[PDB]
């Protein structure tokens, strides 16, 4: 497989530009810049935030069964004694695939999910 | 040990290509507009790659640190993980149910 | 022991709890059953049970067979042939364990499972909720509790139905037998107290029916006490007291159906037939030595992991239904007969008869096959249950929800049916007849016959002629109509004699309100000429030939009056709302002139007669004169006003029929309601199909194959700039047409004002 390249190479070879809008939007007359000085200002202070946590929680969080949501009721409690800086909640919130019901007796599949 | 060498072929696999989805678009069919946000050409900072059929780890290659809580509920645990960006230590945390 | 009531799983795994049947009694019993596991490898390994063994698979075989706990222990653990080590992938692994004693003990049967092999007259209890007002009945008790006038109106409803169903109540009443008194309404906790009430009171010999459709069925089972043996089931107290009333006929229904299919009382949904019909097809699977596809989890079939990856071929097999319906519009003055068809289907499953690689596994079709053929003879020796299973297989071969649902099944009986309908027209063209229109539930059939009369014989001989070949053995041919004479250009816009005269035009329905009813005047006058005409050229003796004459001066001499009013009054406030032309859904286009729309829609129709095209397009010249249009012109020209919105193969579940319902062609009551019977669908199941379409038309747009612009050859390639004969590539579905599609949908979901369907509308711009 070719060689992956390292983000600091790949970011000077490039031309050092701001794909997210980190530090500025682009137009089609002014491609942004990833000003050095400030991205040193933001790494300083990435470094000064010592408290900041990230909270990821694993993925097929599947919120129609009791079990997780009991889990999930402990997981939280914990995290209110001293709240995440940003919580990272995914990946399929249902059992099963939520699709177009075949039967109208049953609550249907779309009105399940928004329960 | 397998668990590890299954995943640091993984990790691998996917920053030497460069791009979150190598398969063909026969095989995972991408929005042709939007196929821009799959790569990966300037390599993140970090990045969760979230995985459900495999194990849980918090690897570093080419200074990416990539990180996988690969499921909620696995072996009667919850589980989830804690990226400090300001360390980009990866404590793992679990409760037992 | 040797007979059951109910299977569930116990907390730890392999371990059943079962409520067993003997000696008069119910008893709770607990069973062991081991987890029987396929796995395919391309090479030998063998480190231990495990068997070696061969079977069919779907679309190196070995058979394992653990306890669930050892299994489970591990797989998700250890460095075991559960995980890697040249795997193609466990097959059966999904299926739960009572979900296998159902299949291999059922009814007529801790405990080894190893050494297990192949008159109710007990009490009920019931707990039916219809959400607050929680509704509480025994068959050993004579009061009723009932929660959040009341009393007295009770009493008198319960008395009224009761005389009403005194009969079925009487028959049924060792069943289920009677008055009782009443009680009504923090308050949730009496619903887990007086269930322990019920325990208290009968600790075994006594059966719980659970619920009806307005469910909160787990959260239910939260309440109640969890150990009972439970039937799930899933002013206007007249309805409760209805339902308390016909328990005794579900009772009964139920015991009918668990001594046919040898499914326990409590484990058979009434609210799903397909279910029943997913153990039994498994059963003979099995025994035909079959690899099952049987999925818990999730509605694809358990093909292995495969089953989890995108595939041009899997996305065409979900995103393709649409019938090659035939439409041969015309005038008929022959007699045409309205062929209705049912158990076409059915016919086909019946009647049918590696190198495809999406055609379904021919063993499982022969199964099938057999199978329905087994059922069919059962339904025509009148058990009401095997009639009702094949009536219900129509939805079992399209429910994603089966059991044993796979794609590749629906499809294959699809495209069989597809080809059916065409051998039937095939058949009655073969006849000498000749078709008008054709879909799956309808044939429209000219005889080469001018009298009705004459021909209530050679009809019925026609019909008997068709289902008289062996191809068409099955199919419920049903003569529904007779139409004398006939307009036609779709099944939405039609008008004709039936032995008198009915006129439906969706063409009308753009017209602006004050010449909607010019509209079907003219409509009546074309029929009233047609049907002069053709008794005048019968007298005498295609018979249209000069049917115009009739009436061509007087509708000159109206249009030029209309024109001057239109002129007079087009723009005046007292007049303008008439003149004003209909938002509708699938409104096509803009017009200037409303007049002319009407004149176009009227010649169109009368140009339909193919035998007279002259006549009418000189009068259609005369008439595009008043507005000095010349006779060619663009804006002259009639094109449809409506957008056919079709969602394909919808399903009224409450008579079985499977239809193309059209949002923009058909009128809203075809929309909200059923045509066979008259149920109401469902809106948001309404809505979630259109979503379903609209997505699978997005999809179909991204997976698309592109192909060149000047010579049609595909892409076959990944990175090529343009097709080597130097043409550009271009899509099979280009861009206007979806932009095009969205407009429909946005239309559709503004007018009858789907808010679910309009909200993913504004979310895939937003
Ligand atoms: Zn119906
Ligand atoms: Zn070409």
């Amino acid at each position: 497989l070719p060689p992956g390249e390292r983000r600091e190479i790949t970011l000077e070879t490039i031309g050092n530009l701001d794909l997210l809008g980190i530090h500025g939007i682009s137009n089609n007359n002014f491609i942004a810049r990833l000003d050095k000085d400030l991205k040193i200002r933001l790494h300083l202070l990435e470094k000064e935030l010592t408290d900041h946590k990230f909270v990821i929680l694993g993925a097929n969080l599947f919120l129609d069964d009791l079990k997780i949501m009991t889990a999930l009721s402990k997981i939280l409690q914990k995290l209110n004694d001293d709240p995440p800086t940003l919580l990272i909640w995914q990946g399929s919130f249902t059992s099963v695939p939520v699709f177009a019901s075949m039967s109208s007796r049953n609550i249907s599949s779309s009105t399940q999910f928004k329960n | 040990p397998q668990k590890v060498q299954e995943t640091r072929k993984l990790v691998k696999t996917i920053l030497d290509q460069g791009h979150l989805s190598p398969f063909l678009d026969s095989l995972r069919p991408i929005s042709w507009d939007l196929d821009h946000t799959l790569t990966l050409c300037p390599i993140p900072s970090t990045m969760v790659l979230c995985d459900t059929t495999s194990a849980q780890f918090d690897l570093t290659y080419n200074g990416c640190k990539v990180i996988n809580p690969g499921s909620f509920i696995h072996n009667r645990r919850a589980r989830y993980m804690e990226y400090v960006p300001s360390s980009k230590k990866t404590i793992q945390e679990e409760i037992y149910i | 022991t040797w007979e059951v009531l109910q299977y569930k799983d116990s907390g730890e795994p392999g371990v059943l709890e079962v409520f067993v049947t003997i000696n008069g009694k119910v008893q709770n019993i607990t069973f062991h059953i081991p987890k029987t596991i396929y796995m395919k490898f391309k090479s030998q390994t063998m480190p231990l049970l495990i068997e070696k063994s061969s079977a069919s698979l779907p679309n190196q075989l070995f058979k394992i067979t653990l306890p669930e706990s050892v299994f489970l222990e591990e797989k998700e653990n250890c460095t075991s042939i559960f995980n890697d080590e040249n795997v193609l992938g466990v097959f059966e692994g999904t299926i739960t364990p009572h979900q296998r004693a159902i299949m291999d003990l059922g009814a007529s049967v801790g405990f080894e499972m190893k050494d297990l092999s192949m008159g109710f007259s007990m009490d009920i209890g019931y707990l039916l909720h219809f959400p607050e007002f929680f509704s509480l009945f025994k068959s050993w008790g004579d009061t009723i509790t009932i929660l959040v006038i009341n009393a007295s109106s009770l009493g008198q409803i319960y008395k009224q139905m009761f005389e009403k169903k005194k009969g079925k109540i009487e028959t049924y009443s060792y069943l289920v037998d009677i008055n009782f008194e009443f009680v009504y309404f923090k308050l949730y906790r009496r619903l887990s107290q007086e269930t322990t009430k019920l325990k208290e009171e009968r600790g075994l010999q006594f059966l719980l029916l659970l619920q009806s459709p307005f469910i909160t069925k787990l959260l239910g089972t939260i309440r109640l006490l969890n150990q009972m043996p439970i039937v799930k089931l899933s002013t206007l107290l007249k309805k409760l007291v209805n339902h308390v009333l016909s328990s005794g006929s579900w009772i009964s229904h139920l015991i009918k159906l668990s001594q046919y299919s040898n499914i326990p009382i409590c484990n058979l949904r009434l609210d799903s037939m397909d279910y029943i019909i997913d153990v039994l097809y498994a059963r003979k699977l099995k025994k035909e030595n079959i690899v099952l596809w049987w999925n818990e989890k999730a509605p694809l079939p358990d093909h292995g992991g495969i089953q989890n990856d995108f595939d041009l071929n899997t996305s065409w097999i979900m995103n393709d239904s649409e019938f090659p319906k035939i439409n041969n519009s015309g005038v008929y003055d022959n007699v045409v007969l309205d062929v209705g068809v049912d158990n076409l289907t059915v016919n086909t499953i019946l009647t049918s008869a590696e190198f495809v690689h999406d055609a379904f596994s021919n063993d499982a079709l022969n199964v099938l096959r057999g199978m329905l053929k087994e059922w069919w003879d059962e339904a025509l020796k009148e058990n009401s249950t095997a009639d009702l299973l094949v009536n219900s297989l129509a939805s079992w071969v399209q429910n994603p929800n089966a059991k044993l649902f796979d794609g590749l099944l629906r499809y294959h009986v699809h495209n069989l049916t597809k080809k059916a309908l065409l051998q039937l027209v095939n058949e009655f063209s073969a006849l000498g007849s000749t078709i008008v229109y054709a879909d799956r539930n309808q044939i429209l059939i000219k005889t080469n016959k001018y009298s009705p009369e004459n021909c209530y014989a050679y009809s019925q001989y026609m019909m008997k002629a068709v289902r008289t070949n062996p191809m068409f053995s099955y199919l419920d041919l049903n003569i529904k109509r007779y139409w004398d004479l006939l307009i036609w250009m779709d099944k939405f816009n039609f008008s004709g004699l039936a032995c008198t005269a009915v006129s439906q035009w969706q063409l009308k329905k753009f017209l602006s309100p004050i010449y909607q009813p010019e509209f079907e005047d003219w409509m009546m006058i074309i029929l009233d000429s047609m049907l002069k005409t053709k008794q005048s050229y019968l007298k005498l003796n295609n018979s249209l030939n000069g049917f115009s004459h009739l009436f061509s001066k007087p509708l000159m001499k109206r249009v030029k009056k209309l024109f001057k009013n239109q002129q007079e009054f087009i723009l005046d406030p007292q007049y303008e709302a008439d003149y004003v032309i209909p938002v509708l859904p699938g409104s096509h286009l803009n017009v200037k002139n409303p007049l002319l729309e009407l004149v176009k829609s009227l010649c169109h129709v009368m140009l339909l007669s193919k035998s007279t095209i002259l006549e009418i397009r000189t009068l259609r010249k005369e008439l595009l004169k008043i507005f000095e249009l010349r006779e060619f012109a663009k804006v002259a020209e009639f094109k449809d006003p409506s957008l056919s919105l079709v969602v394909p193969d919808f399903l009224c579940e409450y008579c079985f029929f499977i239809s193309d319902i059209d949002f923009c062609k058909a009128a809203p009551e075809s929309i909200f309601s059923c045509v066979r019977c008259h149920k109401a669908f469902n809106q948001v199941l309404l809505q979630e199909h259109l979503i379903q379409k609209l997505r699978s038309d997005i999809e179909s747009y991204l997976i698309q194959d592109l192909r060149c612009s000047r010579c049609h050859k595909v892409k076959r390639d990944y990175m090529s700039a343009h097709c080597p004969c130097a043409g550009a590539w271009e899509g099979t579905l280009p861009r206007e047409s979806i932009v095009q599609k969205l407009n429909v949908f946005k239309q559709v979901a503004k007018y009858y004002g789907f808010d679910i369907l309009l909200s993913c509308i504004a979310d895939l711009t937003i």
